[PDB]
């Protein structure tokens, strides 16, 4: 693998040592380029058109256009007061990508937060960072520093007259809090719900501002497309998803890890030319695509492009891109039900579906793998999925944490049929009464 | 002026469909066996001469009754307090057939003068304590202070001090000093009071012992007990 | 505003939600976590209909009435076959951690809960687990406290903090443990704390002073009275 | 527990009952009584009641002089066993918690976990 | 009785200055009285809620919302275990019963000596390089189930 900056804008810095990149190696290396190009000759309205054309995506894992959301800020002069939260929560099982982003490449993070708060004209800058990336706040803290004593931080960046104050808000532990509604209250100091959106943050979000939410991936591909001009980020790929993005294979592969590869690339080629493929004596079973709220995947589905639309009409979301493989030693049963206790147990508790029916799959998962699963249960998790789904609930954590329980159900239906030993018993007899035998 | 207490209910004779308005539920129990230990028979259902409600679920509740004064709200299938969802024009609104109770009198044309009378500013004098009136939820009002459950709620009899005042008579917070009104020596104990202006002493009014009308008097003799 | 419930046509207002429009239509759609005093939050889940995007739409989709502005033209279901299974779901799973109370509870016969769990016809159990359970507070002279029978409907912190203004009521917890109540034993400290045995639509808070003597409400003899 | 079900149920209204509560908080009625001049023993008290308190028996001998005496009360009502019903016990599944039944102690009931504990 | 120390209150206060609202600072507050102290005990709350002019129950309610601020006593060392997926896959379960072996205590609870307190965790965000660890503030990842004693006698 060679890393050139016209193809792999993100990661061509990246040292050999893993060693994080500082101010004077980020500089030489055409580092605060491209913030220096939008602060000096840009107009911010020029800066959000210029993303919005290049056609820039969501890296959190749903893939909403980053021009589109910057322009839904209001047009009003009497808002001048306005927040560009970065979420750096990261929580997702099987993402590893902006730990990666920030522990090595913090300087690039911060450019990129300072060109998007001069396009929104956000007076306030927040990294709302999970407290477990400790490399992370440590050299994100150190980068700002060293941008504020550089001046592109602080009053009078560039000489421009555009203010910018950036922070570093380190977390709590809580994996609701990456919703981005929920980061705003999380980050206002309540507890981490999330919010009914219209009205999104755009309009209304942190304290009341107009507030705009983006993933740690989204904000460090903002300075390349600022730097090298969107024809450069239009024809890196010949997919309609632009650009680059981080992709990986984890889970028993040979090479477990990380890669920045363009939109369009099949499963199977980051699995075996990338990955390595599975370990010796382990033979590929199934593979989640975009972490622990995606569907599973069968074989037949690895020779797949890595984009949103063919991931999505295969029955699946491309996600985060970070693919999980499994092998044929894990029971489906067990794994849905880690996955399962996971989704449970991170439950925010605002809504009755995720909050009271989430638990209820966890059990008929551990009674199914233990063999004490009792007939209808499978048909109850299938219900469950089914009133999970997008709209039923509050937040898209359910449908997230009911995608992979009805994939397993539809693929590997064999397994969870195993679990069912017993006969259906809810009730114990009573002396006295006989009982109404229903048919 | 209080004719317009004639409109605030309709008098004895009103009528849903020719029937009074019930008081209790349609599935009130225990009528054969409430009394059954004073007498075996069952006595007469009490009448009411006076008002249109009778003493008895032998009437009208319904939502749609066209009416204003409801003794309760139930709907089938909704017991809950959330029947009054029927028992409204729309939810969150007024009652169907309006609110009861009417105004005595409207907004009159033309309003008063000016009040001249302007008083002089407070003046501690020597020896007089004013007495500052501190009212109580749970306690100021007289026959809900002699309700048993009141009495726990009810904050323990005090007196506020201004720091300067308390530390002129040298008492502290709790030390039980005595007063004399209208030949009344009673002693309560001192709390500091940190909002209350110097010269007054804080009572609680509507308290036993200490009467409403005391709000604005004076206090003499104020001294450690 | 004009809109087809159930393929009937009604006149409402505009700026009100769905849930409070077919409310005052006489039309029955089971809600918790609304009240027409605290607004609309879209919590418990319970106000679910099908709304269609036109009148030749077949699949619609389900939506909060409570969140659901009742415009112009709309078109919604309440009788539909799939949001009528789900709102009998969410009385479902509302019920799996409810405790065997309602003969030693005051609020049986006055309860919201006991009330929608019949509207929605959910009268069979097949959740065969364990149960959460929660450790009561005391709450002072006025206001019994039962945790066991919480929803988590959120209507007590919403009108004691938000409507009443009171500061020693909360939320506590996550997930399926969420805790109504005070931080610490004591006095509820506001002086219109009595009107949550009326908010709460289960048995958690309840009137101390009734339960004392205790009878339910079918035996009850009422007055209006001032 | 004087849940007053079988009061309410009762077509007649011969069922008379008021609740009071141990120091444990255990539910019971003050008094009860019956108006048996009054019954058609009809059983639809013993269908509503949700812990088989009352119960019907097989005994049809109840002629009185007096029809004041018919009036049974609590204390010649409450027998010193379970009757027709052997077994169950109502606060063995209810969530309320009593003398030597805890939270968490119920049937079918976790033990109660606090909101301070460190497990997410 | 607790008494907020002048290093956690300039520090709290420090925190209020980054925000347009003072509730905002309360998870770093409930973070700093945590730093200082292990966890967070009954009396900081009120404090906290004292310097931060927000009532004590919504200080409360951040508090028992989020799993890494501590409401009851720990040990001097917490282990956070990943229970996720990848780690699944990787054997964190192995991982799990070797420091169940080690330290005689079940997850969530603390050892004798109040040395350890053993927690799992969500995703620690190390999946390629799983099992992985996190005493107290250093990841530990490649786990194997032969290292969990070498790597639990470096933290006295
Ligand atoms: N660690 C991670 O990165 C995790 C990522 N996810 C991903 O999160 C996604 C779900 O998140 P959501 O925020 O619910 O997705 P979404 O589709 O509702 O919206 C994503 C973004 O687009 C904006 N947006 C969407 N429609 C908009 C509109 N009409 N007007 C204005 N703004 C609009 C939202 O404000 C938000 O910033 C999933 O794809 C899942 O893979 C989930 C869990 C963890
Ligand atoms: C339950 C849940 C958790 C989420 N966690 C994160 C997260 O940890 N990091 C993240 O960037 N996005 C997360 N998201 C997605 C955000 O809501 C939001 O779409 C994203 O952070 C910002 O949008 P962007 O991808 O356009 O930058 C989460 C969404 C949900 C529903
Ligand atoms: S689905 Fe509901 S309870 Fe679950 S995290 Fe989202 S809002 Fe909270
Ligand atoms: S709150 Fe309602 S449903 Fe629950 S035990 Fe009490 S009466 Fe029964
Ligand atoms: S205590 Fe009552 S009002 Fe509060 S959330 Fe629970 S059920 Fe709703
Ligand atoms: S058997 Fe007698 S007491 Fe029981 S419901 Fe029938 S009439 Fe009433
Ligand atoms: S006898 Fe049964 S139905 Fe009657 S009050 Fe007692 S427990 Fe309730
Ligand atoms: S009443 Fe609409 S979701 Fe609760
Ligand atoms: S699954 Fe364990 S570090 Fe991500």
């Amino acid at each position: 693998i060679i890393r050139t900056p016209e193809t792999h804008p993100l990661t061509w810095r990246l040292r050999d040592d893993k060693q994080p990149v500082w101010l004077d190696e980020y500089r030489s290396k055409n580092g605060y380029e491209g913030a220096r190009k939008a602060l000096t000759g840009l107009s911010p309205d020029e800066i959000v058109n210029q993303v919005k054309d290049a056609g820039l995506k969501g890296r959190g894992g749903a893939g909403f256009s980053t021009g589109l959301k910057w322009s839904l800020m209001p047009k009003d002069e009497s808002m001048n007061i306005r927040y560009l939260l970065c979420n750096a929560d990261e929580m997702e099982p099987g993402t590893y990508k902006d730990r990666l982003l920030m522990e090595q490449l913090p300087h690039l993070l911060v450019e990129g937060m300072l060109i998007s708060a001069f396009a929104l004209k956000a007076y306030r800058g927040y990294i709302f960072l999970r407290g477990e990336y400790i490399e992370a706040a440590v050299n994100l803290r150190r980068a700002i520093a060293e941008a504020t004593e550089a001046g592109l931080l602080g009053k009078n960046i560039m000489g421009t007259g555009f203010d910018f104050e950036l922070f570093v808000h380190t977390g709590a532990g809580r994996y609701i809090c990456g919703e981005e509604t929920a980061l705003i209250n999380s980050l206002e100091g309540r507890r981490a719900n999330p919010r009914s959106k219209p009205p999104f943050p755009a309009t209304s979000g942190a304290w009341g501002k107009p507030t705009c939410v983006n993933n740690v991936e989204t904000l460090c591909n903002v300075p390349a497309i600022l730097a090298n001009g969107v024809e450069w980020y239009q024809n890196i790929s010949k997919s309609k998803d632009a650009g680059t993005k981080l992709m990986g294979f984890s889970g028993r592969v040979k090479n477990p890890g990380l890669w920045e590869l363009p939109f369009g690339t099949t499963a199977r080629e980051i699995l075996e030319d990338y990955a390595g493929g599975m370990r010796d004596g382990l033979k590929f079973k199934a593979w989640q695509p975009g972490g622990a709220g995606t569907d599973f995947l069968t074989e037949a589905h690895l020779d797949l492009p890595m984009e949103f639309e063919s991931i999505g009409k295969a029955g699946s979301r491309l996600g985060t891109a970070l693919a999980m493989a499994v092998d044929h030693e894990i029971n489906m049963v067990s794994l849905v039900r880690n996955l399962e206790e996971f989704f449970a147990r991170e439950s925010c508790g605002w809504c009755t579906p995720c909050r009271d029916g989430l638990p209820w799959s966890v059990k008929i998962l551990r009674a199914l793998e233990r063999g004490e699963g009792q007939p209808g249960d499978i048909e109850t998790l299938e219900q469950l999925c089914r009133f999970l789904g997008p709209g039923k609930t509050f937040c898209a954590h359910a449908p997230g944490a009911v995608e992979p329980l009805q994939s397993a159900i539809k693929y590997f239906r064999e397994e969870f049929e195993a679990g069912i030993k017993q006969p259906f018993s809810n009730t114990h007899l009573i002396n006295g009464i006989q009982p109404n035998l229903l048919k | 002026e209080l004719a317009g207490i004639k409109d605030a209910a309709p008098d004895a004779t009103f009528r849903i469909r020719g029937q009074k308005l019930a008081r209790e539920p349609h599935r009130y129990s225990g009528r054969t066996a409430m009394r059954a230990n004073i007498s075996v028979h069952e006595p007469r259902q009490p009448q009411d001469i006076d008002t249109m409600f009778t003493f008895s679920m032998e009437g009208n509740n319904q939502p749609t009754a066209h009416r204003s004064q409801v003794p309760f709200a139930w709907a089938p299938g909704w017991n809950s307090p959330q029947a009054w969802n029927k028992f409204q024009d729309e939810v969150g609104g007024k009652l169907r057939f309006g609110d009861p109770g009417v105004r005595l009198f409207e907004t009159s044309e033309n309003g008063l003068d000016y009040f001249t009378s302007v008083p002089a500013r407070f003046q501690p004098q020597d020896g007089k304590w004013r007495i500052a009136p501190y009212y109580h939820l749970f306690g100021s009002d007289e026959l809900s202070q002699r309700a048993p459950v009141f009495q726990s709620r009810m904050p323990q009899p005090y007196i506020k001090l201004n720091p300067a005042d308390a530390a002129k008579l040298g008492v502290n917070a709790g030390t039980r000093v005595s007063f004399s009104y209208d030949g009344n020596t009673v002693t309560l104990p001192v709390e500091i009071a940190e909002g209350l202006t110097a010269g007054q002493v804080g009572l609680p009014m509507g308290m036993s012992g200490i009467a409403p009308v005391l709000a604005g008097a004076h206090l003499e003799d104020l001294k450690e007990a | 505003a004009t809109i087809h419930v159930d393929g009937k046509e009604y006149e409402v207002n505009g700026a009100d939600n769905l849930l409070e429009a077919c409310l005052s239509l006489g039309l029955d759609i089971p809600y918790f976590c609304w009240h027409p005093a605290l607004g609309s939050v879209g919590a418990c889940r319970q106000c679910a209909v099908k709304q269609y995007q036109n009148a030749e739409d077949t699949r619609g989709r389900l939506v909060m009435s409570c969140m659901t502005p009742a415009s112009d033209g709309t078109f919604i279901s309440i009788d539909d076959e799939e949001a009528k299974q789900f709102r009998e779901s969410v009385v479902e799973w509302l019920m799996t951690n409810h405790p065997h109370d309602c003969p030693v509870c005051e609020e049986g016969g006055n309860c919201h809960l006991q009330d929608m769990t019949v509207m929605t016809g959910h009268s069979f159990r097949r959740y065969r687990f364990t149960k959460r359970t929660h450790r009561n507070q005391d709450l002072g002279p006025f206001i019994s406290h039962e945790m066991n029978r919480c929803i988590a409907c959120y209507r007590c912190v919403r009108y004691y903090k938000d409507y009443a203004d009171g500061t020693d009521l909360g939320v506590y917890g996550a997930h399926d443990n969420v805790y109504f109540g005070r931080p610490e034993d004591g006095t509820l400290e506001s002086e219109f704390s009595g009107n949550l045995v009326e908010i709460c639509p289960t048995g958690v808070f309840t009137d101390k002073t009734h339960s004392e003597r205790y009878n339910r409400k079918w035996d009850m003899q009422f007055a209006p009275s001032i | 527990v004087a849940c007053n079900l079988c009061a309410v149920a009762c077509p007649v209204g011969c069922i008379s009952l008021q609740k009071a509560e141990t120091k444990d908080g255990r539910w019971y009625p003050e008094f009860f009584r019956i108006n048996f001049s009054r019954c058609i023993f009809c059983g639809l008290c013993e269908e509503a009641c949700p812990t088989t308190a009352i119960q019907l028996t097989p005994d049809f001998e109840m002629g009185e002089y007096k029809r004041q005496d018919l009036v049974y009360e609590k204390e010649d009502l409450l027998i010193s066993g379970p009757g027709k019903y052997p077994e169950y016990n109502f606060y063995r599944m209810a969530g309320m918690a009593i003398d030597g039944k805890d939270k968490g102690e119920a049937e079918n009931e976790a033990k109660p976990i606090d909101v301070k504990s460190l497990l997410p | 009785a607790f008494e907020l120390s002048a290093a956690e209150r300039e520090a709290i206060e420090h925190e209020m200055h980054h925000y347009e609202d003072p509730r905002a600072a309360s998870i770093e507050a409930l973070k700093i009285v945590q730093k200082q102290r292990g966890w967070v005990p009954d009396g900081a709350i009120h404090a906290i809620a004292d310097v931060l002019g927000i009532p004590a129950s919504d200080v409360e309610g951040v508090a028992t919302f989020y799993s890494q601020i501590f409401r009851q006593p720990v040990g001097r060392h917490v282990i956070r275990y990943c229970d996720s997926v990848v780690c699944h896959i990787n054997g964190y379960q192995g991982i799990q019963a070797a420091l169940e072996k080690k330290l005689n205590i079940k997850p969530g609870q603390t050892t004798f000596d109040g040395r350890f307190t053993l927690l799992p965790t969500c995703c620690l965000g190390n999946c390629d390089k799983g099992p992985n660890m996190m005493i107290d503030e250093d990841t530990h990842a490649h786990l194997t189930p032969e290292a969990i004693p070498e790597l639990l006698e470096r933290y006295k």
